[PDB]
């Protein structure tokens, strides 16, 4: 579809401002603007974003479904708090609509271990993101855990994450970063995620079904 | 600088839900930090960044924030919440406290206070000096009045009373002090402390023995 | 398991310098964001911040009052000196050693001290005396007796009571002090101890005033 | 006067930008002006690390002496340093890099173990700064380090930290799909300072021994 | 060691479907970085790239020949196929299997594989003659004889020649073919061998034809 | 899109060292591959991106780019390096040769070649045909005449000669064919071929009996 004023990243992340959409089920090519003010809210860096680009230019059926609902699928661990100022909607703190953003429960952020096989007969799009704090402080705050890790893995996927703290250049009033990545699930096929903490779980993903060709404008 | 502004007093009724706000211009992008300080005692934070409970806080405390205005939201208020709350954000490389709020419990019930009274020591008068100690403790609200005599005569000359300040439990204590020489300790038959607590008096004797 | 403690209640003159010393452990202040701060409390008077060393060495300061803090860290052990130059009365008040825990989620403080309290005036110290109050059954108790000390006349505060060199906290209840009209403060500490304890045990109370360096232990035993 | 700087910021030149020149150095100076957010500055993409404390910590400098910490053309004899050149920090065309790091390759099909070390005997605090570099690819880590799980820590007495480089596509920029990271430390006098790679270091050649003064900032 | 092998040299008529075949190991096409190219070149001319396809199966295609190729990687059997159809005779030559490294070096291809020759034409398919060369001595330095065999007329190239099943290849020497005026093929092979060995070991050159899918094994053994 | 430019040939003499050019608008900030290909074989990497060797390249081959010309550079260069040179890079996303490069390398010593001739086997005979096989090898420069001679005559139709090729000592090697039919070959006393290079003469001689 046209997305107006977001950009891809925002639209398929749902920055606060690119907003839960109703969107439509098919489209050959996307309209985009030359610079979108709307992208990663916090700030980062989108791993393969021109893979994914081209991947989403032409889809035939599109359907974006609650993958771990927020409620009940993270009991041992806080999902009602990953809120941030880099990611404001109307005057409060917000968040990406389809990603979570964990936090630990008290005084401990037991090793999170979560799968989803794909039963909707085409592939799914999964996409998650790796927290690396500003400072050591914020990594206690907000994992307890001080060495963690992220391992992320399917059949066609497999890559561990290993957090760096560290104080980067403040943007958006954030000194820590956030990359995104996603990855495609085959019909069939367990996607599964183990984490010891940094790890910006997924809320919404998205069954879909490719065409061949197509870009961006 | 920047401006954070709370109201001066907050009054809840026992087992309600008091909101302390936090005004600040665009507050809401802000990362707001609540501490409490009871009455005698050190600050604790109880809710970091506008939504975050530390450990061991009781689940009656939340907070929220948006727009122009942070809030501290106590559910089931008890007697002990009764403190001093103060709002905070690091800002511009500079800390910025609020001024503060004080919160009162209304309706909380009344209790009767325990009064105990010493004679003056033995060694105390050895140093030519005479001291009468009138304890008063574990009563609420903390007005009390104290008067102090000398047999059946109302002294009122060498007569020191502290303000009744909560105690632990959340109840007022508080003393009197009566000075005399030792000469007029034991010129008299007797000496008393009288408390008058909500309409309710309790009067000890000592004697020169 | 973090413990901040701030360097002993303090008298200090007008015009002169008031030195604090925090000690702490269970962190490093090396550690990222990791910071160690002087927050101040006045009677009435909302909480005041004064100065702040980050795990950097860098310094931020109370800008009202930049020209009078200096804020460092002692090169040997964990402690932090806080120097405030001609202190003012109005500078009295307790001040508390705090850490500050410090990244994108805000800058807040986590744990406090328990404060130590700084008195500027010209009136000099002076030393408690300490006078017994003999057991009694009458008022309150039951099974137990009430057993007590009359810490009087000293300036200025606090004065720490404990009981058997803190043996004894149960039923240990020490009343804030008077200011009584001769400018000096004046209390009180009783104990409820079990009334056949008495004579079968010793009850003694450890009254120490640190501004004067004097400290007191006086055996309270009945009046036979 | 102090300083100034015009067309480079100060990180371009702290790291030595080879488009701002980096030998009109003032022996002191009490502040500084620069463009803050500027064209050229590090010219490989990254984040600079620490980067608002360095420029503090640059901000008023009684003495300043740049000096070859680690000669390109001893210091690595088993590494390749003549073959660290990138498109994204060009200079007369070809390709260049920063004039104070090296961007060291492995020589042959090896990259043995790395281990130097400096002792700070300049009779001040040195400033070291070094890099670390993320690969788009594994076929770059590879190509360029031999080497496939490996591994950067940095020592010394008021510092340690250890780097594990993630191989990922990046989003294209200033025609690179990887990125680099920057890092810098200060080492007190008769302090011994310590790097320890198998790959992916981005090595210090030129140092700054200085003393610094109290106060100041950016203009 | 990384391995790429191509399949077979082929004889494709004009107009009709060539399909190759690439075999690799050594590594793993699912590496972040690695590709699969396919680069051909026509005699006379220079290299000319095909089709390319990346570890996250993106395709590139020469563009000018776009309509016509098809590259595709063959699940679970380490292959990728080219498929080129409206085969023409500018399409003659020999086509590479190349991997290609990409990252922030640039793209770039090695190894290579050795090439299949690929002929296209409308001519038929003829299997070789094999005729001994029996062994003389009037060009052979030392005790040593000259052998070899004589593969005539066939069509097209290439052929293979090796002698006793591979286990002689010091002095072998394999002339490359000449183009008869008949439009076929011919070569000679020849071996250098001790004079001592003739009559006592067994010489056997071995010559395949693929395209005809033809192969003679010859004994050439002295004259007598 | 992106155009590659280089020579059509380059000599340099033995010893010498040899540059080849790649031509191309702001190629300097681009990453140029250089591959050899000798004659009859595959491809092969000997630098990449600009400067860079490979494992068992000679270190006699480096690299250098700038401006709008990248240079591959063969410092003492020897027989072996005779070959085709292409120049590739990555502009918008597609892969561009250049048109290549064919090193030649001079002041190479001459060589003179061996013949040997094989008459037609008395198997082919059989099979009604007849084929002479004159194999020429190891000279130097590649350049030879061959001609067939029947007694003293000279020998048209049926001769099939190739171009030489570089051997993998770098020399060239040839080989002629002379068709008969076996009563011409039963018919004449003798048959020769006669190999010329560089001025100077072999002719060998077979005859036909058991
Ligand atoms: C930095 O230190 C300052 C003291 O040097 C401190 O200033 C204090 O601020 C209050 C206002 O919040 C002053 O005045 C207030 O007086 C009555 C006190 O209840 C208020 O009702 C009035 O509104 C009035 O504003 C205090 O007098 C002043 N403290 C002094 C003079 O000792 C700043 O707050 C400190 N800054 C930070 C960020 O903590
Ligand atoms: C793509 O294939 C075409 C052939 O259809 C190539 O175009 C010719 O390439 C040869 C080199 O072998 C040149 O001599 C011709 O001049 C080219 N003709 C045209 C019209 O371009 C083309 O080079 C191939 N692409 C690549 C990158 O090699
Ligand atoms: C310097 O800036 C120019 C543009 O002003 C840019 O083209 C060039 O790549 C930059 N070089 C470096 C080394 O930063």
């Amino acid at each position: 579809l046209h997305l107006g004023k977001c950009n891809i990243a925002g639209w398929i992340l749902g920055n606060p401002e690119c907003e839960s959409l109703s969107t439509a089920s098919s489209w050959s090519y996307i309209v985009e603007t030359p610079s979108s003010d709307n992208g990663t809210c916090y700030p980062g860096d989108f791993i393969d974003y021109e893979e994914l680009r081209e991947q989403l230019s032409s889809v035939s059926s599109f359907e974006r479904f609650e993958i771990f609902p927020k409620t009940s699928s993270w009991p041992n661990h806080d999902s009602n708090k990953g809120v941030t100022a880099a990611c404001p909607h109307a005057g409060a703190k917000s968040f990406y609509k389809n990603l979570i953003w964990l936090v630990k429960k008290g005084n401990s952020y037991p090793k999170l271990s979560k799968s989803y096989i794909n039963d909707k007969g085409k592939e799914v799009l999964v996409l998650w993101g790796i927290h690396h704090p500003s400072t050591s402080a914020d990594q206690q705050s907000l994992y307890q855990n001080a060495d963690t890790y992220v391992f992320v893995g399917s059949s066609r996927y497999s890559k561990k994450f290993k957090p760096e703290i560290a104080i980067r250049p403040k943007v958006r009033d954030q000194e820590g970063r956030m990359n995104y990545y996603w990855t495609l699930v085959e019909p069939g096929d367990k996607i599964t995620f183990e984490a010891t903490g940094n790890l910006v779980v997924p809320r919404y993903a998205f069954a879909m079904e490719r065409n061949a060709g197509s870009g961006i404008i | 600088s920047y401006e954070l502004t709370q109201p001066l007093s907050v009054s809840v009724a026992l087992g309600q839900t008091a909101r302390i706000t936090c005004g600040g211009n665009n507050i809401g992008i802000k990362n707001v930090h609540w501490y409490q300080q009871r009455p005698g005692q050190a600050p604790v934070l109880v809710i970091y960044t506008d939504i975050n409970r530390p450990s061991g806080i009781p689940e009656r405390f939340s907070g929220s924030n948006s727009g122009n205005t942070a809030t501290l939201i106590i559910s089931k208020a008890q007697a002990g919440d009764e403190a001093d709350y103060f709002c905070q954000v690091w800002d511009s490389n500079t800390v910025v406290f609020g001024g503060g709020t004080k919160l009162t419990v209304l309706s909380q019930p009344k209790a009767a206070p325990s009064v105990t009274l010493f004679p003056p020591s033995s060694e105390e008068l050895q140093a030519n000096k005479a001291t009468l100690v009138c304890l008063i403790s574990d009563f609420y609200p903390g007005a009390v009045t104290v008067a102090w005599k000398a047999d059946s005569s109302p002294v009122k000359a060498g007569v020191e009373t502290t303000t009744p300040s909560k105690q632990s439990n959340n109840k007022y204590a508080a003393s009197s002090y009566l000075s005399l020489t030792p000469e007029q300790w034991k010129s008299h038959k007797s000496y008393s402390c009288q408390v008058t607590h909500e309409g309710s008096t309790v009067e000890k004797t000592v004697a020169p023995t | 398991q973090v413990t901040l403690r701030e360097s002993g209640p303090a008298l200090v003159k007008p015009t002169q310098t008031l030195t604090l010393t925090c000690t702490f452990s269970g962190f490093s202040l090396s550690t990222s964001g990791m910071c160690l701060t002087w927050i101040r409390r006045p009677p009435g008077k909302a909480l005041e911040w004064l100065a702040l060393i980050d795990w950097d060495d860098n310094k931020y300061y109370n800008t009202s009052l930049r020209t009078r803090l200096t804020i460092s860290k002692d090169t040997s052990k964990n402690q932090v000196v806080l120097k405030v130059t001609d202190m003012d009365p109005v500078d009295t008040g307790t001040y508390y050693c705090a850490r500050m825990l410090y990244g994108d989620l805000g800058g807040r403080f986590d744990p406090w001290g328990q404060g130590t309290l700084v008195t500027v005036s010209s009136a000099s110290t002076k030393g408690p005396s300490v006078f017994p109050l003999a057991p009694s059954s009458k008022s309150t108790s039951g099974g137990t007796a009430a057993l007590g000390c009359l810490v009087k006349d000293y300036f200025p505060e606090p004065v720490t009571v404990s009981w058997n060199s803190g043996a004894l906290t149960s039923g240990v209840h020490t009343f804030p002090a008077v200011l009584q009209s001769s400018g000096l403060y004046s209390l009180s500490s009783v104990v409820t101890v079990p009334s056949s304890s008495l004579g079968t045990q010793t009850y003694i109370c450890n009254v120490n005033h640190k501004p004067s360096n004097t400290k007191v232990d006086k055996k309270v035993e009945p009046k036979s």
